[PDB]
């Protein structure tokens, strides 16, 4: 159980959550600060 | 077995060109307004 | 039109056609099952390739009887 | 025909601009250039250096062999005073 | 002689290129309509259709 | 060029068609063997 | 061993000749 | 063989007068407008 | 009769013909009329031909045992090597066909018509009130036949290395090429791909962008192509929609707005990038190849450490080492 | 997956699309069934060529 | 009227001749199979199956 | 039997430029 | 008219011009290595 | 591969019913 | 909703459109060009291929390279993190690891990049035959960067990112494919040679068949940005081509259609070829040909020559141009024609 | 205010200079053949 | 089994014009996609278990 | 039975009969050495 | 020559059957009235 490969896995499935997290946390901040119409 | 090679392409040049020539005069027939 | 026999049974499942859920309906919890449809996928995949190992589970023409 | 953004036309020439950019530019440069005369960039990427491609006598090639015990046989390979 | 040879073939094609350029033009300045075809009086309109 | 007013229209019905068709085909049935010999 | 300086010279004498003449601005 | 060669040059020679008597009968007059 | 000669010199440049038969074209149409007959007849049923002047006869001919794909017109012998080798030259047919003779009938009745094409190219233009130029762009394919059929084989000293006249025999010139001159290393070469990439890049581009940026005037269940009638006077497509939408793809500036700033690069690009290419055939026709990497970086004690250039170069030994079997003699291949 | 089907079978007969969804994946248009299906066949393709 | 590329576009809005169309396409699938298997088992040989 | 139909289908293409030459559908101009 | 600074644009060129002066600057220092 | 396309293309043609056949007027491009 | 106000933001009209489709192109291409240029100049392939790639190393624009991983990878993803390089950076380089880098995330660039295409085109409202167009070089990539290998024992078999490095590609499918034998290469070809002709005869065809809008002889100014009237004579055009050519286009709608199809069909038929050749389906001979070979010594055709070459091609080159193989080819089992 | 054939004429001898570099690197660096 | 789907293909083509297609409410023919995927899709799942 | 309302006329002109023919010839032109082998 | 049998009538086959498809189209355009 819990192999150093699936540790790994997660390592990468965890990181790129991140970075999909940063990405659309600062484009929805971004977003809703400027677009009057 | 032992058959003419070219009796294949003579059966099958047999068949459809004539066929092909119908077809091609009874749709162009068939299409024609009124 | 023609009604039948068959037909006037099926016309209940073939009605509802422009029916819509208003809004964003169900939409964010699909969206929950296609990032686990995601992630599974990519699982099965990288067993397959031998990116992701697991005692007990043997990638090979082994393993088999 | 135009957008938010500064016309570069105006950036470009702007005495700010250079005022700026004479500092910056010429900085990122020097810093490349130490990146590799400090030889830092050889560790970085493991690139060998030009006495670092053989051993003295072996005139074979570090090829690896393995995918999984990959890393272990390339650590050997920079054993051997490679 | 590789030098020479090659450097002045290069130069003898682009100047061929440059005669029929610039003859073509030349011809086309002459008869005048080296800048376009006439919106009004055009040639091919008013000759015969081959079709 | 002057429409050429000789040319009349060609027709072929739908039963000629199956006429036709079964012609060419019972012939072939009937030649093949000999074709194949 | 650095003749460097001389095409350096040589090479900003070139648009010296146009630049002077946008100083005195004239037949440009 | 040694006819052929004649023959040859011979349509050949023809062709190529035919090419420069052709341009020399004022051919830039040969054009819409202007000649 | 106003004056027979007048009378004939009017029907030649008329540009009333189906076919404009010029001035060139009087040219042209014997030329292109002998080398297509010879070659359609010997591509069937000649002979096979000692191409390398071995007494080793290549047969290229669909009769002696070829297909279209690997049939071919076989270059001259090279025993000819650059003699002018015509008919009247030979003691006989057997002897003409046996030597490559119709190889030089055809390359030099066809590079002839071919030229007089490109003339015929600007005469009618002239006839019509159009501008010129449209043969200039014809003078970068024709180039290529020229470097290829006549100015490589005067560059080597013999006909039998031009290139033949077949697939097959064309990939045998790529490959052998490839060997002694190391072409895909020659900057001329690269440029050439430019040109074509970027060519057939260019043409799926504007292609796409005009007929994407098309007026509405067609039905639903309706070809989009009768939207257009031969002979109109405004344009059929919205070319400011489309420059709007290739202008956000990359960005405004990277986008033409102008249709002949457009329609000149279109022709531009093409030409130069084969016009390079040409060249570089007709340069490395007097030996001065592409480069030459071979055993450039070596380590800090001396040895050879490769690169993909050296890879490139052991493919080209095997291309040198095995070409032409039985005709060389001597260590270095200067021929 | 046979189960997991007939549960999300279930579902799709009961519950109605999203009007957003409908409306972004033009729905009650059968051409967008044709592009979603040949998406599906294709990729069970890609992945039976390679098993 | 209809280009060549487009004949079947006559079935875009037409829900009984497309389930016919869709009927005749499996029937012709079907119709393989089973024709392709007689085809296998006029030609395969049982004798070796090593 | 090769060289037949290699011909053959040449001999077609040839037969089919002719045609798409001098046999074409005339270009009409505006009222088309 | 008041443009600001800081733009995606100006993010965007940066990506690009600082990288490749670094490294501008780093394959310029590499013409003097030797052995 | 080919079924990629078929893809891609069927896809386009549904999104893009509306501008199927061709476009129409107006001239608002660079301004928002 | 802040969906509609992420939209908003995202599809505002800026110097360089974002899009949604940008959240997918924009990181994944820069890291794509970036990974290049990277490996480029510092990355080496000495422990993969046992051969210098970067600038580093001292290799120039024409012969550096990011090569693929090693064959003792397989298929593997190389991810940085995988049980491979095992998070370490400079093992994952040394082990081609920014080959699977560049070659995956490229390929998402590319994706990104088509939905820019159709992202764009709905909102300016244009038909989408710019995004259609664009599957050829798609299909090419997925080809050749990823079906080919993966029908070949590992990622080492596929194209190396580099000029040389590709160059080596064209030359390996010659000796052991016989790629230009194939008729869907041929195709291929055909679709760009004559697409490259397309592009250049109807470009110089309108430049030179131009109406006169102006005064000045560069007639470039005399153009109207918005529409009007045709700027060039298609009708003298047509009657050009049709006396010299002796066929002649008549309907714009078409000629740039037919623009559009010739090279992107070509384009996907060299990918179909290429597909075959990933199971080592090749087109590299004719039965009847190497039958009479065989039999009769004196039969002999450009295509006999050709396959010549080939066997000089593998056999000098496979045991520098596959290392894992541990090839030992002999001086005297070296296949050589006389002399040479 | 910098003149902009200022600013290219002397980027422009910038990278001149800087490419020019890089092709005496060719015969000096580990690119040479000594 | 071909040469029953040939029949029916036959039926269906000529009574294309069933009332079942066609939409109470507009009068006009009409298919709901989205409860035919979900039937659809309920059969392949049962079907699947099955197997 | 009713005129099914959803046919429309198929149509094919010239051109198409010739580039379609021109598209056949030179493909069949191209595969045949294949299909020989 | 040691060609393939089937090479013939794949060739023949290949040749009119689509041809064959277009002139019925074309024919049958044709003869369409007004
Ligand atoms: C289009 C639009 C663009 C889309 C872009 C999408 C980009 C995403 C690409 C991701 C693809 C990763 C595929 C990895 C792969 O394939 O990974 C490869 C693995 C198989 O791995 C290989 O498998 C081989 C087979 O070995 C077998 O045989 C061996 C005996 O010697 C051993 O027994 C071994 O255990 C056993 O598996 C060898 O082991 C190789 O070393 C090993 O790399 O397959 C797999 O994951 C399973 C295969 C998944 C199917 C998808 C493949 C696509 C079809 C390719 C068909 C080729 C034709
Ligand atoms: C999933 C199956 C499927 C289905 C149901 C459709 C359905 C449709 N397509 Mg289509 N298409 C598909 C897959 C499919 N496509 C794929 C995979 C591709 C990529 C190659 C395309 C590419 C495509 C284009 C480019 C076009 C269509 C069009 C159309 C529409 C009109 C069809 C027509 O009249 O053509 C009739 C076609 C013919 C009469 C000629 C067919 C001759 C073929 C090429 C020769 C081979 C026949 C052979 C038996 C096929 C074997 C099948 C194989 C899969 C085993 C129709 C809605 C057209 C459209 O939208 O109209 C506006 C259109 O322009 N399709
Ligand atoms: C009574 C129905 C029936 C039965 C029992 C069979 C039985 C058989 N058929 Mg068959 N067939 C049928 C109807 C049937 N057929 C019909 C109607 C057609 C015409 C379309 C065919 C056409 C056909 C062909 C062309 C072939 C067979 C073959 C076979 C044999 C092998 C089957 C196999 O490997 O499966 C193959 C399994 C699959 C293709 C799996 C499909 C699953 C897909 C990918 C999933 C679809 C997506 C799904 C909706 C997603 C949601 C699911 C949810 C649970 C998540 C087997 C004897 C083969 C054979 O040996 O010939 C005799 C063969 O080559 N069949
Ligand atoms: C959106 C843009 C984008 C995309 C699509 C990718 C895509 C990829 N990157 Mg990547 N990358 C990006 C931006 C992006 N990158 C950026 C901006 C950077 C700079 C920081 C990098 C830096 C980078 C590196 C350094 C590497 C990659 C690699 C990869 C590849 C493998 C990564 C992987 O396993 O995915 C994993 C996928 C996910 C994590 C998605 C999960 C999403 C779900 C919905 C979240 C669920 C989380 C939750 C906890 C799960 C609970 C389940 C429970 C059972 C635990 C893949 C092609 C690798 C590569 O190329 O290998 C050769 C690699 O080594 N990337
Ligand atoms: C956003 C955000 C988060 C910021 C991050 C930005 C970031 C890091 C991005 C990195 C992106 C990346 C690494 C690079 C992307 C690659 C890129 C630059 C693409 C290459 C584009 C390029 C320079 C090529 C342009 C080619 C060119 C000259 C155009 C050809 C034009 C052509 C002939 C078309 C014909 C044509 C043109 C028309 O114009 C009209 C009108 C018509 C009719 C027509 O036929
Ligand atoms: C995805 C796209 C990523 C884009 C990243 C930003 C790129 C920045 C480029 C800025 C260039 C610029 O704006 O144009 C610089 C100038 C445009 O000049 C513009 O003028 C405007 C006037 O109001 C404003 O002043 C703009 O700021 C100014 O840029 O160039 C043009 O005229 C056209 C440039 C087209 C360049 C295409 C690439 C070809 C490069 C040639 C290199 C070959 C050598
Ligand atoms: C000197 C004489 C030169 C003889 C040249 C012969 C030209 C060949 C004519 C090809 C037929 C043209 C045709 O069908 O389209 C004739 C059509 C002309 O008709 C077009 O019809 C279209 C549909 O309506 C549009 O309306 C166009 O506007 C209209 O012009 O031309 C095209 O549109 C296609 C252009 C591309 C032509 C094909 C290139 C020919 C290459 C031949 C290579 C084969 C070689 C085989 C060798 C063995
Ligand atoms: C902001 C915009 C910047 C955008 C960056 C986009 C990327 C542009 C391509 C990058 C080219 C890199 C070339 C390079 O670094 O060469 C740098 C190399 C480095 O030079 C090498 O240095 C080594 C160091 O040991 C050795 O000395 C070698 O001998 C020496 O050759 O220079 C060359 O010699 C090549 C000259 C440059 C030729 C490049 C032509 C590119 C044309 C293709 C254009 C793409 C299409
Ligand atoms: C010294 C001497 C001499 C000589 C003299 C002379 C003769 C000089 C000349 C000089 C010159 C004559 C120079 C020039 C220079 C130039 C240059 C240096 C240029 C540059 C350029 C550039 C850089 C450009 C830029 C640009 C670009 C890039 C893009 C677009 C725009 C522009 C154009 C701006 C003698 C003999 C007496 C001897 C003694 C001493
Ligand atoms: C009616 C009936 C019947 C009968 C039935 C039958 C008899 C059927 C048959 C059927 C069949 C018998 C069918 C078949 C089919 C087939 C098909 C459908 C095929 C197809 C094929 C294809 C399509 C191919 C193609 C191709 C080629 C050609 C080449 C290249 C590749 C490919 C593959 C693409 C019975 C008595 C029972 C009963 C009831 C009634
Ligand atoms: C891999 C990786 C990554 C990425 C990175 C990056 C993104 C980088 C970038 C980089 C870059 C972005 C770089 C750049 C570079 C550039 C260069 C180096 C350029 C050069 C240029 C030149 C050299 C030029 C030349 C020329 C031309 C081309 C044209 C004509 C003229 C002249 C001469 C000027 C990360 C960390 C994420 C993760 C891990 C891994
Ligand atoms: C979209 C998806 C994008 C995902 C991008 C992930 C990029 C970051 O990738 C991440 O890199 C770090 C180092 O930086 C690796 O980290 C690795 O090295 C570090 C030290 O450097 C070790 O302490 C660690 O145990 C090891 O995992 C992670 O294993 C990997 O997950
Ligand atoms: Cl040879
Ligand atoms: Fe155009």
């Amino acid at each position: 159980t819990i192999t150093p490969s699936l540790k790994g896995f997660f390592i990468g499935l965890l990181s790129g959550a991140v970075v999909l997290g940063l990405t659309f946390a600062v484009l929805i901040a971004i977003s809703q600060i400027d677009k009057v119409q | 077995m032992e058959v003419n090679q070219l009796g294949l392409i003579a059966t099958a040049l047999f068949v459809l060109v004539p066929s092909v020539f119908l077809i091609i005069l009874y749709v162009q027939t068939e299409s024609q307004q009124k | 039109a023609r009604r039948t026999w068959l037909g006037d049974i099926l016309r209940p499942l073939n009605s509802e056609y422009g029916k819509v859920a208003p809004g964003w309906g169900t939409t964010p919890l699909m969206a929950v099952f296609m990032g686990l449809f995601l992630v599974f996928l990519l699982i099965i995949l990288e067993i397959y390739n031998s990116t992701l190992i697991l005692d007990g589970v043997n990638v090979s023409w082994k393993a088999l009887g | 025909g135009t957008t938010g953004e500064r016309p570069f036309s105006d950036i470009i020439t702007s005495v700010r601009y250079w005022v700026i950019h004479s500092i910056t530019i010429p900085a990122l440069f020097i810093a490349g250039w130490l990146f590799v005369s400090t030889g830092l960039a050889y560790d970085v990427f493991g690139t060998p250096r030009p006495d670092s491609y053989y051993a003295q006598e072996q005139r074979s090639i570090p090829l690896v062999t393995d995918r999984f015990e990959a890393k272990q046989q390339v650590e050997t390979f920079l054993e051997q005073l490679k | 002689r590789s030098w020479l040879a090659t450097s002045h073939f290069v130069l003898a094609f682009f100047f061929l290129v440059g005669h029929l350029w610039h003859a073509g033009r030349a011809r086309a300045a002459a008869a005048g309509f080296e800048k376009g075809i006439d919106r009004e009086s055009e040639p091919v309109l008013s000759m015969p259709s081959l079709d | 060029m002057e429409p050429n007013p000789n040319r009349q229209p060609v027709e072929l019905n739908r039963t000629s068609l199956y006429l036709g068709l079964l012609l060419i085909l019972v012939l072939a049935l009937l030649f093949s063997s000999y074709f194949f010999n | 061993i650095a003749q460097l300086t001389m095409i350096a010279m040589i090479g900003i004498a070139g648009p010296m000749i146009i630049f002077l003449l946008a100083v005195r601005r004239g037949n440009l | 063989m040694e006819t052929l060669k004649i023959t040859v040059y011979i349509v050949v020679t023809f062709f190529v007068l035919l090419f420069v008597f052709g341009f020399l009968s004022g051919d830039p007059a040969r054009n819409p407008k202007r000649k | 009769s106003a004056n027979l000669w007048e009378r004939f010199c009017n029907w030649v440049t008329s540009t009333d013909n189906r076919l404009y038969v010029g001035w060139f074209g009087v040219i042209m149409i014997p030329t292109l009329l002998a080398a297509t007959i010879c070659f359609v007849i010997a591509f069937i049923a000649a002979p096979p031909v000692d191409i390398d002047g071995i007494r080793e006869p290549v047969s290229g001919s669909l009769l002696y045992g070829n297909n279209i794909i690997t049939g071919a017109v076989v270059p001259s012998s090279n025993a000819i090597g650059l003699h002018f080798y015509p008919i009247w030259e030979a003691a006989s047919l057997d002897e003409w066909l046996y030597n490559g003779g119709p190889y030089q009938l055809i390359i030099f009745h066809f590079l002839l018509g071919a030229s007089c094409y490109m003339g015929r190219q600007w005469e009618l233009s002239y006839r019509l009130g159009m501008r010129p130029w449209i043969c200039v762009a014809y003078s970068a394919p024709l180039a290529s036949a020229f470097a290829v059929f006549l100015i490589y084989p005067i560059g080597q000293g013999s006909f039998s290395d031009g290139m033949p006249l077949g697939i097959s025999g064309t990939f045998n010139f790529m490959i052998v090429f490839q060997a002694e001159h190391n072409i895909l290393m020659h900057p001329f070469h690269q440029l050439g791909v430019a040109g074509v990439f970027g060519g057939a890049l260019f043409c799926a581009m504007h292609g796409s962008l005009v007929t994407s940026s098309l007026i509405r005037e067609t039905t639903e269940t309706e070809s989009a192509n009768y939207g257009y009638k031969f002979g109109q006077e405004e344009e059929t497509y919205n070319i400011v929609a489309a420059h709007g939408y290739f202008g956000r793809l990359i960005f405004q500036y990277a986008s033409f707005n102008n249709s002949r700033s457009l329609h000149f690069f279109l022709a531009a690009w093409p030409v130069v990038g084969v016009w390079f290419t040409a060249l570089g055939i007709s340069t490395m026709a007097f030996n001065l190849n592409g480069f030459n990497f071979n055993h450039s970086v070596i380590d800090a004690k001396g040895n050879v450490i490769n690169t993909w250039a050296d890879i490139i170069n052991r493919a080209n030994l095997g291309m040198e080492v095995m070409h032409e079997r039985n005709a060389h003699n001597f260590p270095l291949d200067l021929a | 997956a046979g189960i997991v089907g007939i549960i999300a079978g279930l579902f799709h007969i009961l519950v109605r699309p999203p009007q957003r969804l409908y409306k972004a994946l033009r729905m009650g248009n059968i051409e967008t069934v044709l592009s979603s299906s040949i998406a599906a066949v294709f990729f069970a393709a890609f992945v039976v060529a390679g098993t | 009227g209809l280009p060549w590329y487009r004949v079947h576009t006559v079935l875009i809005n037409d829900p009984g001749r497309l389930i016919a169309a869709h009927l005749m396409h499996t029937a012709l699938v079907a119709g393989w199979a089973g024709s392709m298997a007689l085809y296998e088992l006029a030609t395969f040989d049982p004798s070796d199956p090593v | 039997m090769e060289t037949i139909t290699y011909v053959f289908i040449f001999a077609c293409i040839i037969a089919l430029f002719f045609f798409a030459i001098f046999f074409r559908e005339p270009p009409r101009i505006t009222k088309k | 008219v008041s443009y600001p600074i800081f733009t995606v644009r100006w993010v965007a060129v940066h990506t690009l011009a600082v990288p490749t002066i670094f490294f501008l600057g780093a394959i310029a220092a590499m013409q003097f290595i030797q052995r | 591969l080919l079924f990629f396309f078929g893809h891609i293309w069927h896809g386009a043609r549904t999104l893009f019913r509306d501008v199927f056949s061709g476009i129409d007027p107006e001239l608002s491009p660079e301004q928002v | 909703g802040w969906f509609d106000i992420l939209d908003d933001w995202l599809k505002r009209d800026r110097f360089v459109f974002v899009g949604w489709s940008g959240i997918l192109l924009f990181p994944c291409a820069y890291l794509a060009l970036g990974g290049w240029l990277t490996g480029t100049t510092f990355v080496t392939s000495w422990y993969t291929h046992g051969l210098a790639s970067s600038y580093l190393e001292g290799c120039n624009f024409l012969t550096v390279a990011v090569s693929t991983p090693a064959n003792s990878m397989g298929h593997s993803l190389l991810l940085l993190w995988g049980p491979e390089a095992q998070g370490d950076f400079t093992r994952w380089c040394q082990l081609g690891g920014l080959w699977t880098f560049i070659a995956l995330h490229g390929a998402f660039g590319l994706i990104g990049f088509m939905l820019r295409q159709f992202e764009i085109a709905r909102l300016v409202g244009v038909r989408p035959y710019n995004a259609i167009a664009f599957s050829a070089p798609i299909a090419v990539f997925v080809s050749v960067f990823l079906i080919y290998p993966l029908g070949q024992s590992s990622w080492f078999f596929a194209p190396s990112f580099g000029v040389a490095a590709i160059f080596r590609f064209l030359l390996f499918f010659q000796g052991f494919h016989n790629w230009t034998l194939n008729p869907f290469h041929m195709m291929g070809v055909a679709g760009v040679l004559g697409g490259a002709l397309l592009c250049a005869i109807h470009g110089a065809t309108v430049e030179n068949t131009l109406f006169q809008d102006g005064e000045g002889a560069s007639t470039f100014r005399a153009f109207n940005p918005t529409q009007a009237e045709e700027t060039y004579s298609m009708v003298t055009a047509n009657r050009f081509w049709s006396q010299i050519f002796g066929i002649a286009f008549s309907n714009k709608r078409w000629l740039h259609f037919f623009m559009l199809f010739v090279p992107v069909t070509g384009l996907w038929m060299s990918a179909i070829g290429v597909v075959g050749l990933a199971l080592n389906l090749r087109s590299y001979d004719f039965i009847s040909q190497e039958i009479r070979a065989a039999e009769d010594p004196e039969f002999e055709t450009f295509y006999t020559k050709n396959l010549l070459l080939n066997e000089g091609i593998r056999a000098w080159m496979a045991p520098q141009d596959q290392p894992h193989e541990n090839f030992v080819f002999p001086e005297e089992v070296l296949p050589r024609g006389n002399a040479l | 205010r910098i003149p902009l054939w200022i600013v290219a004429t002397v980027a422009g001898m910038g990278v001149i200079v800087i490419v020019g570099l890089f092709f005496y690197g060719a015969y000096a660096g580990l690119g040479s053949s000594l | 089994l071909s040469g029953l789907l040939f029949l029916a293909a036959c039926w269906h083509w000529v009574y294309w014009d069933l009332e079942l297609f066609r939409d109470p409410r507009t009068g006009e023919p009409a298919l709901d996609l989205p409860k035919m995927f979900g039937i659809h899709l309920f059969l392949a799942g049962l079907l699947c278990f099955g197997f």
